[PDB]
């Protein structure tokens, strides 16, 4: 019956019936996340357990048409998404074993305490107990106690549980046609569509390693200035001048973001940053003028207005009833034309540069709403947060803030306070690029069998001195599981979608600040009142997953691959300032000195 | 000649915006100051005609549409605001002299009864395997999903599929007094002008 036509019939019936079931299963979650109770907790589960049965029936139906006969494009791009079964390919008892392991690891990570040697009755949880010791303190031994305690308490319990999860998820991803569980995660970046826009799974491994060698003459200048500023605080006997940084002195439990080192490594500590929170609270900005002035931005660059029910259905402030909401900003797309934002807004310049983020999410969600059901997302996993973060880059410049009278009109842009801003940006952006590359490389190598079971703790600290440039303060052996002390490793989350979206939101901004006729440095660009840079952003937002990400990137930028040259064009004055400041210092490190010896 | 009485505008329940009722009058003596004295007029935005010289001209046809419409969403009926109103419910004709009134119906008007909710439509499309095919409105015409939406909406975003087409409603309750909307449009005659005012 001309198998493409049977696939067209099946996809038409699925698109008809899959809209009333996916709206109930999202309204039952909106009615829980803003009104946390027990009856809502029951309704959310009993309405989200019909959608999973319907979707699994759809997947078992769709695993009947062989995709080497369907000669269309959007009727072959949907059968291949519906044939991606997932964990439900296992035997009916190994699935319960996998659920047991994957829930036990999450509970072990969640209920994690460290009890001190002075008073053993006094114990501290991670949030909010240990992430004030490991974010405020400048004491060596206290930070070493917290770091070694968290590692020795949540690594020895998660080492024998991370060795069954590897064996089961190398079977889940082996009964689906992939080679290991690294390929099952890397196959979000695949494309075998029309011509010249083909991307293999195994090109991502070399594209990431090709982009990192461009961001590593700048990280070696950052990790020769941060090291000097730490030497000026802790002392020359604890921190060397040609070795790596010890791991616990990074302003974080895992050393992911270096943002808490800004109190120590600030270039000019007499010139303060711009803060309009006093000017917002002394001009009577409520929690609704923020969202109505973050909409005159999108209507000025050329995008859409919000809907009519968005203003009466959303939760734009924390309620004063007996509702106990969870205060964490999310932007919902519930289904049949309603878009809602949940956020507990207060008057600061941190809920002002989050209204633009959460509105850039639903301005993406409002644009691909003609695409069927499965083709409604970003082109890969890093596209949906790269367009939410090119709005916060232009909603914070000292010209967009000066056009709203949140700044004094006789401003002077204060030459030192652009290096004081670029360093605060760099400690967050370039500080995490070796970490999200090294952790994902270690995971891809232990999933495919390139790192055997007897050398996980050895190869982790062998790679953390060659990539990140961070040494360990305590000798570790093969009973620890130091990677599993992170949230995204214990809760089974992919982690390259934070590396391949710090690269996309400078390829986006270098194109949108070329279309808006901007002559100057890139870190003070402004897509405001510019419809030419909103008519080519709308060519990207319109697609969904109907086009592969290479073509959707060529339509905006002009080059269908990743590139780190716009990141180095953003951090261009900081690099020239750092090369003057690091005059006569050893750029780089030698991986042989250790603080324990 | 005779009276074009506005009795169907002043009785029953005014319908929602998609199912708007039309009251084209001809060959009578009219008095719009009789009509607009009964309401609390909140807007008189006109196009290619003036509100002072509308009430006494001689024309050939006189078209009045009316529906129940809250006056807080008065920025969605304006031209050049491509929302969910002018795309699916009602798109005003502009190639003719027209006006637009938004009233605030008083409680001393006892003959007009009150509905339970305001309502409009958020989408009206035609499903397939390649996605949604939207059916936008034509200027001055009803929506193509009219026979589908005439079953009643009970909750927000309740849809109604029938074969090809698929419409979707949205309701919200009425607070205070009732508010309507009158889209009055005329046409200048060429041979006989029978729509001349009451003097
Ligand atoms: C939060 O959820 C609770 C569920 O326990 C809601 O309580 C019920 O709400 C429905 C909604 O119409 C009422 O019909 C029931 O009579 C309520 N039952 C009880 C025991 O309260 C509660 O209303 C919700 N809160 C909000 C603000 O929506
Ligand atoms: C999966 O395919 C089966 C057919 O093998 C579908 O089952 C039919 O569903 C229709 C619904 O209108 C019934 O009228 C038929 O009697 C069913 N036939 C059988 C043999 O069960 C099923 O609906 C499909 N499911 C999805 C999600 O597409
Ligand atoms: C975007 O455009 C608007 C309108 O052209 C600018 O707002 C005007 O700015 C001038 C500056 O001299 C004021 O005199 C006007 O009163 C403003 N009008 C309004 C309606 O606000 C706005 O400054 C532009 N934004 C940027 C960043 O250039
Ligand atoms: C048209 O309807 C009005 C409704 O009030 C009639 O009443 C006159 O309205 C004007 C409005 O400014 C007043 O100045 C007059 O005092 C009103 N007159 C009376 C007797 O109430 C008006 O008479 C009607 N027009 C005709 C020609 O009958
Ligand atoms: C988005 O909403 C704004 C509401 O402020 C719309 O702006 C109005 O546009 C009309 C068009 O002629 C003007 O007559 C109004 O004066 C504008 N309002 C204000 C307060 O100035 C805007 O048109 C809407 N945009 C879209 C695409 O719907
Ligand atoms: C209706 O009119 C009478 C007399 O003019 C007045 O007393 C009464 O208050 C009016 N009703 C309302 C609701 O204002």
């Amino acid at each position: 019956q001309d198998i493409g036509q049977q696939a067209q019939e099946f996809l038409e019936e699925f698109n008809r019936r899959a809209e009333d079931i996916s709206y109930e299963s999202s309204l039952a979650s909106w009615n829980y996340n803003t009104n946390i109770t027990e009856e809502n907790a029951k309704k959310m589960n009993e309405a989200g357990a019909r959608w999973s049965a319907f979707y699994d029936t759809a997947s078992r139906n769709a695993s009947k048409f062989p995709v080497d006969s369907i000669e269309d494009d959007l009727i072959k791009l949907q059968i291949q998404i519906l044939q991606d079964r997932g964990s439900s390919v296992l035997t009916p008892e190994k699935y319960n074993r996998l659920g047991t392991v994957l829930s036990t690891m999450s509970t072990i990570y969640s209920t994690g305490t460290v009890c001190k040697i002075n008073n053993p009755s006094e114990c501290l949880v991670l949030e909010p107990g240990l992430d004030a010791i490991m974010a405020d303190s400048t004491d060596y031994h206290e930070r070493l106690w917290a770091w070694e305690g968290w590692r020795a308490d949540v690594g020895r319990m998660m080492r024998p549980l991370y060795e069954e999860y590897v064996e089961l998820e190398n079977e889940v991803a082996k009964l689906n046609g992939y080679s290991d569980y690294g390929d099952y995660w890397r196959a979000n970046y695949e494309a075998d569509f029309p011509k010249g826009y083909e991307y293999k799974r195994d090109q991502l491994i070399e594209d990431v390693e090709k982009t990192f060698k461009q961001i590593k003459p700048l990280y070696e200048q950052l990790h020769a200035y941060v090291r000097h500023q730490l030497e000026q605080v802790y002392g020359p006997e604890l921190i060397s001048s040609t070795g790596c940084l010890p791991a616990h002195l990074l302003g974080d439990m895992w050393g992911r973001f270096w943002t808490n080192l800004y109190a120590l490594t600030v270039p000019y500590p007499n010139k303060p940053n711009i803060d309009v929170t006093s000017a917002m609270v002394e001009k009577e900005w409520d929690a609704n003028k923020i969202f109505r002035s973050a909409e005159a931005f999108f209507i000025s660059i050329g995008l859409d207005n919000m809907t009519e029910g968005f203003w009466r259905d959303s939760m734009l402030t924390e309620p004063t009833d007996n509702r106990k909401v969870v205060c964490h900003p999310t932007a919902w797309d519930l289904g049949k034309n309603d878009y809602r934002i949940k956020m507990c807004t207060k008057v600061t310049m941190d809920d002002f540069l989050t209204a633009h983020h959460e509105m850039g999410h639903i301005e993406y969600d409002m644009a691909y709403s003609g695409q069927p059901y499965l083709l409604r997302s970003g082109a890969n996993e890093g596209f949906h947060e790269a367009v939410g973060e090119i709005m916060s880059l232009s909603a914070a410049t000292p010209q967009h803030l000066k056009s709203l009278d949140l700044l004094e009109p006789t401003f002077q842009e204060d030459e030192e306070t652009e290096i004081n801003f670029l360093l605060k940006q760099a400690l967050t952006i370039v500080g995490t690029m070796p970490f999200t590359y090294m952790l994902e490389k270690w995971r891809w190598m232990v999933f495919s069998g390139e790192i055997t079971k007897q050398e996980w703790t050895k190869r982790w600290w062998d790679m953390k001195r060659e990539i990140v440039g961070v040494v360990e303060p305590v000798p570790h052996d093969e009973t620890y599981c130091d990677p599993a002390a992170l949230f995204h490793v214990a809760n089974d989350y992919s982690f390259i979608r934070y590396y391949t979206r710090t690269i996309y939101q400078f390829q986006f901004q270098e194109a949108l600040c070329k279309a808006a006729n901007h002559t100057g440095p890139l870190h003070k660009c402004d897509i405001t009142n510019s419809t030419a840079a909103g008519d080519r952003l709308r060519k990207l937002l319109e697609l969904g997953r109907s086009k592969p990400w290479t073509e959707a990137l060529e339509n905006v930028t002009g080059e269908k691959y990743m590139n780190a040259e716009p990141l180095l064009h953003y951090f261009e004055p900081l690099f020239e300032w750092l090369k003057k400041a690091n005059s006569g210092r050893f750029i780089g490190w030698k991986t042989d000195w250790a603080p324990y010896s | 000649t005779q009276e074009c009485d506005f009795t169907p505008m002043l009785t029953g329940t005014p319908p929602p915006i998609y199912n708007f009722k039309r009251l084209v009058f001809t060959n009578c003596n009219y008095n719009l100051t009789k009509l607009l004295s009964l309401f609390q007029v909140s807007e008189f935005s006109c196009h290619q005609v003036s509100p002072s010289s509308l009430a006494t001209g001689c024309y050939s046809s006189l078209t009045v549409d009316y529906f129940a419409y809250s006056t807080d969403m008065s920025s969605y009926l304006q031209p050049g605001s491509a929302g969910a109103i002018v795309q699916f419910n009602y798109k005003q004709d502009f190639s003719n002299p027209t006006c637009r009134v938004l009233a605030t119906v008083p409680q001393n008007l006892t003959t007009i009864t009150k509905p339970s909710n305001y309502a409009y439509l958020t989408e009206c499309y035609k499903t397939s395997a390649y996605g949604k095919n939207y059916l936008y409105n034509a200027p001055g015409a009803y929506t193509p999903c009219l026979s589908l939406a005439s079953r009643g909406f009970s909750t927000k975003y309740q849809s109604h599929s029938d074969g090809e087409l698929t419409t979707t409603g949205y309701i919200y309750p009425v607070t205070g007094n009732l508010q309507m909307a009158f889209i009055i449009s005329v046409q200048y005659g060429t041979d006989t002008n029978s729509v001349c005012p009451m003097q």
